């Protein structure tokens, strides 16, 4: 119940002289205002067009402006004097169990519209939280009401929705945004926020965000509020991130030192910094494939930290693991710089 | 009469994978290569399992 | 057969399962409890499996 | 390609499958019934048949 | 009615040995607000007598009635499961390492019913209600999370005494709010001494010499010291120096699976020995109980290289055979990789 | 004037028309000719046809009675325990003047989300009134029903379906339809529905809907799934030992955004049917399984995959 | 009825807290403001986040309103995010009016202290993220991690990051004679130094071992050896006699001397501890460094698993006995 | 600034318990033209609407226009403590976030006031023109009470149907078929109300139990009730109660699928 009061009340709600949210100053409005995924986009406006839109699941990771789409779509649809009558918004805020799908839903899908007549529409956000007996009673509600109402599923993990579910719709994958059409979106943010910001700047917004631009723009946000200036350094110490030049010398020491002395460095530096070795482990195996190495050493050094990372998993002596990872370079790299 | 051998392998649903010619030790026993017939024993695996 | 045995051995412990085994009492052989009656209530599990 | 990723072969089998059984079993007399009777016995000579 | 609770100690004072941290636990009984306890050792070295020692210390003799029940409980997957608990009016006892994976469900509604125990039952003794958790490295990982949480929820209602062999599986956090006690094993002259103490409580001497081999034999084990040395009594009623002290029936089948081993290596053999363990684990045996017997069994007459890959095989296919369900597999594996090693080591 | 999904506009009517499960289809034959059929519990993978074998069962042993002496729950309904106390008891006691022969039927859709008291309600009632009703049911796994219930009955198997049978009914609804299309096209449409048929008609209609023609491109567009060629690219990498481009594309499968998960089915179902040694098929095979243990325990990262290629390219060079 | 020391010992306010000084720069000019910012305390356990935070909540409320507007939790759950975010919601959506008598009335957002902020998936915590924009307003938190690392951007941005680095071995000897002489307890400064070394620079450990160790021996001396056991720290004589028994060249005393480590109770993984705290500052060769140690680890893994101490000491054993024979 | 005077507070008791299941909260918009509200399901199948015009109250004051959202369930834990004999004030102010209902003394000795926050929320003006209905029939309240919980025990599920005849009730359950018909020589002895038509052809639709049910725990405020009933505008359930205003409701039918051959 509920929960629409506080996102109602959040729409047009800031403190107008000093909060400043970026994310939420640049906002789409329709499919022509999204500027990505536009077959995806056109596809829908044909399918909208023909009276021929078949049941949608909107797959993707989170921030790839799933909700915006269809909140667009659904507002295209239908107009403001009967939104209500013909859309109906759930997610998984309001769990109760199953009840939902054979309340609501089933009570929604069963009948005509109230004012006007045409075919209805549910968008069911964060889907995957849905449980299997849910799904599995959605699956149904579907079949039998697919000439009236069509059905929006909004989903972050494709594996987990149940494969008649899959079946009954058709699925569209809002993938990551490519970095060359998201570098002129912050340059236009910058440029229209007088932020002082040099190419590792881009790079490391770009790379830290992996094709979100929310994120991104939380990032510039925080780093810009935090000191003035963005680069490289100064959005990693924002985010705590991984310096490349801290994994630099990590490598090196591993590279060129003997066993303790890189241990003990390594075991300072992680102290010094906040690292945990989940994270050593991703940035150093960005570094494996870039630096030249023969083939045997890859094998060798890939397989190494991959079982390294599968026994951070379970919860064991992160020591000891640490003392592995030095290891496994100290086989074979340093055995060949001696030789 | 003519003997009616075969409700055990028809319970587990294997005459649904196998030829009704085939039997289910002397597809096991014969050497396999097939492409179809390594299906078969996948899907006969995939039903034990 | 004993590259078998360590393959065999290797899909036990190396591979899941699609039921999970000992899910309500020990592996098998077992004297403590194996009476794990089915449930008696109509409420949903509500399991994130 | 065909049959590139799975079993799609050009030739397909035809008239191997679909044997409708239409199978009438005649009522057994009383002597082949009473040898069935002996065969059960000569397998169970336990059971009071 | 056996040797081991007939004459078991009631009091802390009535301990034979490592009188030091008895009296160590007599303090902490003394001081009354003692916090959560983990105790660890060897089995047969006398963890669960100091554990009702110090519970008879703590409250009155109402601890030393005992009584079971019975206790259903649906899952969250709404599977309800039944358990027997031995109970008193004092403390209760569970061991949850029966319902496996539902383990994390036994932590908390009986302790959360022992918390509501001390809400109902009030008699101004003392202000909690222990429970001796048994077998506590065979907890999951969630249910260890789960008993952290309910460690953090009624530290002021209850508390626990962690009955357990090793404490690696003990995850850190909850190694980080209970006390440590360690009670090691038992020498031979400590269980020598305590043997001819209950053979004078059962008013028979015997020679030190039978009581000295005895002692070795059960290798610190004082639990098996007893039950064998009264166990050579139902052999025998006097107590000769030379008395052939009885072989484990178990021990000795897998000795002799042992000697098909080291035999012949052919697969009739290896099919044979895998019904012989068939007939272990239908008796019901613990699959690490045979490992490490059939591999002390076996490195006797190992050579000295052979020894070290031994070693290593055995900890690798045991860490599968824990991680796997089924242990026939991987104990076939070890024996046929052993098969393999032994073969190609006599034929060079 | 509706645009009707083929998946209920090609639905079968009659049972021969459904292929897959053949010997189980002409005993379900047999029984829609003679009658006096036993309950019935249907287990398969989704998709496969059972809830289409047990209506079409229904109504070739009913007829003009289908409206009345059947009746049928599915997980849209109640199917607490008040309804299988009430409404199903009432129904079983109900008289309904049948031929000979003809009993009255009831349908469970997909009983796996029956819960467990509502079975154990349900048995003494579908075997007391066995002289007038019997019960038809569905589900994919047979654990989630408990045992009395299958005492209790005769329970079937189905199987996903034979890529000839799925070849066939596309190729004839298609000729239904009139759809122009390529062999690329059907090979893509088939693989993306593993078995599943369902799938495929669904995918099929997404293909044509959107684009028009069937190929391959077009199904990897609308389905999204990683492309089989890279995929099998990836294992021939693996069979030369080549670990800088199998690593190069599968970083670019990663930044194309595609799961960990369907990534390794994937890998899974390429490796499968790829032409090469069994030996070494048989070690990719537990390696893949191996790390596709580790996402399903939850860690699931890209150096994940580079030690899974790692393995299985030193697997190749390495004896 | 008594409390523990660790709650009981730790300091009231900001700027009781030693060691650290931007930090309680910062801590206090928020307080100031009395508009204290969403806290992020990353650092090694026991120094002192906690006791920052319960001072800091404790400065700017009242000490009967301190535990009203504070909510402590943990957030490893196995029961999932839901269970945690639903009591989050629960904490959040009940008001209770507060004031104070000292003449300033409280902020309106409460606290919710979740610890263990590093230990979670990204989902989970993305939907704290989404749980945080819920109720930016009405409650502010503070996140308690070991590593800063673990956390995702987004919560990284939008809270104020504090490193706690570990303190040096003086200052918490000088704590720990503090609490020795306000606890009437009699400790020889060596007994002081070897639970220090043995803490490992945990002093919330340390502290924890000395009420403990107090209430075991009663009021007795705290000798060596009861702070040798109750840390569960292994005799370093035993180390060295596994070393000694590696360095032999018999597999037979190697046993005997896993037998001797194994039913005196000591554990297997404190065991693993020591041997590699010893072989990574020894003159042995990098290649048997490397070796042992990948062992070490993959043994850890094994023990973590569920498998016997004694199989993976053996095994452990027998590579180091390898690695060591194959020079001599 | 916004007062109005409910002459008697029995008819709020009794709208409250007539929309006490039916929706999540009550948004009303004050004119000076009187109060409205048309708030709309939570399931989204039906809507209530409830016009009082302004000279109905004792007294009624506006500024401008306001919409304002409240809670239903505490509403109703505040309305049942009120005497039905009881004259009521509603207090709202024009920016403050909190509504006071000041009731006077039910027993002549103990003014009572409560108040209640505001819930901001999304309300849109459903502004449905009111077309001519083919059906039009009125019909007493306790009549269409007794007969909707009637036809519930049996069905899940009313067959409305209005032609020349008269108005007919089907509902086919379990247990059986269930029909009622009525006529327009038909009249009642109960309340003494003649059933009438006003209708143009013969319709059929059908309609759940539960929210008919909910729309009969309006029966105490009118004697009779307008039925309005066409072939694509769904169902209108209109109560007008004295001197106050008019209580439309508007449910739409379940769809109706033919059985395949
Ligand atoms: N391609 C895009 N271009 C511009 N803004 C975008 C784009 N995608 C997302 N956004 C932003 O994201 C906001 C909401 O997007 P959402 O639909 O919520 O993202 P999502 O993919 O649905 O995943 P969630 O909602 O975070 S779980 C919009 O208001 C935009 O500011
Ligand atoms: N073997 C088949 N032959 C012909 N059409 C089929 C077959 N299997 C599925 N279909 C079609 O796909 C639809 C789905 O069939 P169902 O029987 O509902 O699937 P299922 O095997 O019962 O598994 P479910 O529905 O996921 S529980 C049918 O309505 C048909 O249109
Ligand atoms: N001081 C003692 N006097 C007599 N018997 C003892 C003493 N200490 C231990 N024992 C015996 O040793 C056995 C050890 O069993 P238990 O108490 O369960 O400890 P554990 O859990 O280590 O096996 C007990 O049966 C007990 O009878
Ligand atoms: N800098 C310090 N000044 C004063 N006391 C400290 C300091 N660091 C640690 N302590 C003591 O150590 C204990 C650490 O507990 P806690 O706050 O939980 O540490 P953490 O949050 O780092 O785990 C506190 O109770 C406090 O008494
Ligand atoms: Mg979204
Ligand atoms: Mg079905």
């Amino acid at each position: 119940m509920e929960t629409s009061a506080l996102k109602q009340q959040e729409q047009p709600a800031a403190t107008k002289i000093r909060n400043l949210p970026w994310v939420e100053k640049y906002r789409p409005q329709t499919l022509n205002d999204l500027i990505s995924h536009q077959d995806i986009l056109s596809t829908i406006q044909k399918f909208i067009n023909e009276d021929r839109l078949p049941h949608l699941l909107l797959y993707g990771p989170p921030g790839t402006g799933k909700t915006s789409t269809i909140l667009a779509c659904a507002k295209q649809l239908y107009k403001d004097k009967e939104f209500g009558s013909m859309v109906l918004e759930l997610n998984a805020s309001d769990d109760r169990g199953i009840d939902i799908i054979r309340g609501p839903i089933l009570s929604f899908a069963s009948t005509r519209t109230i004012f006007k007549k045409g075919f209805k529409l549910v968008i069911l956000d964060e889907a995957d939280a849905m449980t299997q007996d849910a799904q599995n009673a959605l699956r149904r509600v579907i079949e039998k009401f697919t000439e009236n109402t069509r059905f929006c599923l909004i989903c972050n993990y494709l594996s987990k929705i149940i494969p008649a579910l899959q079946s009954r719709c058709t699925r569209f994958r809002f993938g990551p945004l490519t970095p060359e059409l998201m570098v002129p979106r912050l340059e236009h943010v910058v440029e229209e926020e007088k932020v002082d910001i040099s190419e590792d700047g881009m790079k490391a917004l770009v790379t830290l965000s992996s094709g979100d631009m929310r994120r991104a723009l939380n990032i510039l946000q925080s780093t810009n509020m935090a000191f003035g200036k963005v680069t490289e350094e100064t959005v990693y110490t924002c985010t705590g991130h991984p310096l490349k030049s801290d994994i630099a010398n990590i490598l090196d020491w591993m590279l060129n030192q003997d066993f303790t002395t890189a241990y003990r460095n390594i075991t300072e530096l992680k102290t010094l910094k906040g690292l945990a070795l989940h994270d050593i482990l991703t940035e150093i195996h960005l570094f494996v494939h870039r630096v030249d190495f023969p083939s045997s050493v890859r094998i060798h050094l890939l397989t190494k930290m991959a079982d390294i990372e599968y026994r951070l998993s379970v919860g064991t002596n992160e020591k000891i693991q640490l003392s592995s990872l030095i290891a496994a370079f100290q086989v074979t790299r340093d055995l060949i710089v001696a030789e | 009469p003519k003997c009616d051998s075969g409700c055990a392998e028809t319970l587990f649903g294997l005459k649904n994978i196998f030829s009704p010619s085939e039997d289910l030790f002397s597809f096991l026993k014969h050497k396999i290569t097939m492409k179809e017939e390594w299906h078969k024993f996948i899907q006969l695996l995939t039903e034990f399992q | 057969l004993s590259e078998f045995m360590d393959n065999m051995s290797f899909l036990d412990a190396l591979l899941t399962d699609v039921r999970e085994q000992n899910k309500y009492g020990r592996n098998d052989f077992s004297w403590t409890n194996g009476k794990v009656t089915s449930g008696l209530c109509d409420e949903f599990s509500l399991e994130s499996n | 390609a065909l049959g590139e990723f799975s079993t799609l072969n050009s030739k397909l089998k035809s008239g191997n499958s679909a044997a409708v059984f239409m199978r009438t079993r005649k009522e057994f007399t009383e002597e082949v019934r009473n040898l069935l009777l002996e065969e059960i016995r000569w397998s169970n000579p336990e059971f009071s048949l | 009615s056996l040797w081991v609770d007939k004459y078991r100690p009631c009091s802390l004072g009535r301990l034979d040995y490592h009188k030091e941290q008895a009296a160590q636990l007599r303090n902490l009984v003394q001081c009354g607000d003692f916090p959560h306890l983990l105790v660890y050792g060897p089995s047969g070295a006398g963890k669960k007598t100091r554990i009702m020692c110090i519970l008879r210390e703590l409250y009155g003799v109402g601890v030393e009635k005992l009584r079971i029940e019975h206790q259903t409980i649906t899952t969250p997957s709404k599977k309800k499961i039944e358990i027997s608990t031995i109970a008193s009016n004092y403390h209760l006892e569970v061991n949850p390492s029966d319902a496996g994976n539902s383990d994390r469900v036994v932590i908390q509604e009986m302790l959360k019913t022992v918390a509501q125990s001390q809400q109902l039952e009030t008699n101004s003794q003392r202000d909690f209600k222990v429970v001796l958790l048994t077998e506590v490295d065979k907890l999951t990982k969630d249910a260890q999370h789960a008993l952290r949480r309910t460690m953090e929820k009624y530290m002021s209602t209850c508390r626990l005494i962690l009955c357990c062999n090793s404490t690696s599986k003990v995850i850190p956090p909850i190694r980080s709010r209970c006390l440590a006690v360690r009670v090691p094993a038992p020498s031979i002259e400590d269980i020598c001494h305590v043997l001819s103490t209950v053979c004078k409580k059962e008013g028979l001497n015997l020679p030190s010499q039978l009581a000295h081999r005895l002692a070795e034999k059960s290798c610190r084990n004082l639990r098996k010291a007893l039950l064998m040395c009264e166990a050579c009594r139902v052999q025998q009623y006097p107590f000769t120096a030379d008395q052939e002290i009885p072989e484990t029936d178990w021990e000795v089948y897998l000795r002799e699976t042992a000697n098909a081993i080291v035999s012949q290596q052919t697969p009739q053999r290896l099919l044979e020995v895998r019904g012989r363990l068939y007939e272990l684990l239908t008796h019901c045996i613990p699959p690490e109980i045979i490992m490490k017997g059939l591999l002390s069994e076996l490195l006797h007459n190992c050579d000295g290289q052979l020894k070290g890959e031994v070693a290593q095989m055995a900890a690798y296919y045991e860490h599968r055979l824990q991680l796997g369900s089924k242990a026939i597999y991987h104990l076939e594996a070890f024996v046929a990789k052993f098969m393999a090693l032994y073969k190609k080591f006599m034929e060079d | 004037h509706y645009e009707l999904p083929w998946v209920e506009k090609y639905r079968p009517v009659k049972l021969n028309e459904i292929v897959g499960n053949e010997d189980t289809v002409s005993r379900l034959e047999v029984f829609a000719r003679e009658g006096n059929v036993p309950n019935i519990i249907i287990a398969g993978p989704p998709g496969t046809g059972k809830t289409t074998s047990i209506l079409c069962l229904a109504r070739a042993l009913l007829g003009p009675a289908l409206k009345d002496a059947m009746l049928e729950l599915n997980a849209s309904n109640d199917r607490g325990i008040d309804v299988v106390r009430n409404k199903i008891k009432m129904f079983a006691q109900q008289k309904v003047t049948l031929p000979k022969g003809r009993h009255k039927i009831i349908i469970l859709d997909e009983a796996d989300s029956m819960t467990d008291g509502a079975q154990q309600a349900l048995r003494r009632t579908m075997e007391i009134y066995s002289k007038t009703t019997r019960f038809a049911l569905a589900c994919n796994a047979s654990d989630k029903i408990i045992e009395p219930i299958q005492s209790r009955c005769a329970v079937l198997r189905y199987t996903k379906l034979t890529d000839a049978q799925i070849l066939t009914r596309l190729m004839n609804v298609i000729e239904k339809e009139r759809v122009p299309y390529t062999d690329d096209g059907l090979e893509a449409i088939i693989f993306t529905a593993q078995g599943d048929m369902r799938q495929a008609l669904n995918n099929l209609q997404s293909t044509f809907s959107g684009f028009g023609f069937i190929n391959s491109e077009n199904v990897f567009k609308v389905c999204d799934e990683p492309h089989p060629l890279l995929v099998k690219e990836m294992i021939q990498h693996c069979v030369n030992a080549n670990i800088d481009e199998a690593y190069k594309i599968l970083a670019h499968l990663w930044h194309l955004g595609y799961s960990p998960e369907d990534i390794i089915g994937n890998i899974f179902r390429v490796c499968k049917t790829f032409q090469m040694a069994e030996y070494l098929k048989l070690e990719f095979i537990k390696e893949i399984g191996y790390t596709h243990m580790k996402i399903a325990e939850g860690v699931n990262s890209l150096l994940q995959m580079a030690g899974l290629l790692a393995r299985l390219c030193q697997k190749t060079m390495a004896p | 009825k008594p409390v523990p020391w660790v709650e009981k010992y730790r300091p009231k306010c900001v700027d009781e807290v030693a060691f650290q000084e931007e930090v309680v720069a910062v801590l206090k000019k928020s307080l100031e403001g009395a508009d204290l910012p969403n806290l992020l305390f990353y650092g090694p356990p026991g120094t002192g986040k906690t006791s920052t935070i319960l001072a800091a909540a404790r400065e700017l409320f009242g000490p009967e309103l301190f535990r009203l507007r504070v909510l402590e939790l943990n957030a490893s759950d196995e029961r999932g995010i839901q269970v945690v975010r639903e009591k989050v919601k629960n904490f959040a959506q009940l008001t209770v009016s507060g004031s104070r008598s000292d003449g300033k009335p409280c902020p309106p957002f409460k606290i919710v202290i979740l610890d263990e902020a590093d230990s979670m998936t990204s989902a989970a915590q993305a939907a704290l993220r989404r749980t945080m924009e819920k109720e930016s307003k009405t409650t502010r938190f503070c996140l308690i991690c070991n590593y800063v690392s673990r956390i995702i951007e987004p919560l990284t941005s939008r809270c104020s990051k504090f490193r706690f680095k570990p303190l040096s071995d003086k200052i918490q000897q000088q704590r720990l004679l503090d609490i020795a002489k306000k606890e009437n307890v009699k400790i020889s400064d060596e007994g002081i130094a070897y639970l220090v070394k043995v803490s490992e620079g945990d002093l919330r450990k340390a502290i924890t071992f000395l009420q403990s160790a107090t209430r075991l021996t009663g009021g007795k001396e705290i000798t060596e050896k009861v702070i040798t056991d109750i840390a569960g720290v292994i005799p370093a004589e035993k180390i060295d006699g596994v070393f000694a028994a590696c360095q032999s060249g018999s597999f037979d005393k190697l046993e005997a001397v896993v037998k001797d480590l194994i039913d005196e109770g000591h554990a297997a993984t404190q065991l693993v501890n020591q041997l590699h705290d010893v072989v990574v500052e020894n003159n042995l060769s990098d290649k048997q460094k490397s070796i042992i140690t990948e062992k070490l680890a993959e043994v850890d893994k094994c023990l973590a698993d569920g498998a016997d101490e004694h199989l993976q000491l053996i095994s452990l054993c027998a590579t180091v006995m390898q690695q060591l024979s194959q020079n001599c | 600034m916004f007062e109005a005077r409910l002459v008697q507070g029995s008819i709020l008791k009794k709208v409250l318990e007539a929309l006490k299941d039916l929706i999540n909260e009550a948004c009303w918009d004050i004119s000076s033209s009187g109060v409205n509200l048309q708030s709309m399901d939570s399931s989204h199948v039906s809507l209530v609407q409830l016009t009082l015009r302004s000279e109905g109250f004792d007294t009624y004051r506006c500024d401008r226009n306001l919409a304002m959202g409240v809670n239903l369930t505490s509403m109703s834990k505040i309305l049942k403590c009120a005497g039905n004999e009881d004259i009521i004030t509603l207090r709202a102010e024009d920016n403050a976030d909190t509504l006071a209902l000041v009731f006077e003394a039910p027993n002549q000795e103990k003014v009572s006031d409560y108040e209640m926050k505001l819930m901001d929320l999304d309300v849109e003006q459903l502004g449905i023109p009111e077309q001519e209905y083919s059906c039009v029939v009125k019909m007493p309240s306790g009549e269409f009470a007794r007969i909707c919980r009637d036809l519930s025990h049996i069905g899940d599920a009313v067959v409305i149907s209005c032609a020349k005849d008269g108005v007919k009730f089907s509902a086919s359950g379990e247990l059986g078929n269930g029909n009622i018909k009525l006529s327009q020589t038909s009249n009642v002895d109960k309340e003494e109300e003649a059933v009438t038509i006003e209708m143009n052809e013969p319709v059929q639709l059908t309609f759940a139990l539960r929210y008919l049910n909910f729309f009969t725990k309006a029966t105490p405020l009118s004697s009779t009730v307008t039925l309005s009933m066409s072939a694509d505008v769904p169902l209108v359930v209109e109560y007008k109660i004295a001197d106050m205003g008019h209580l439309k409701y508007y449910l739409a039918p379940k769809i109706e699928d033919e059985e395949g051959s």
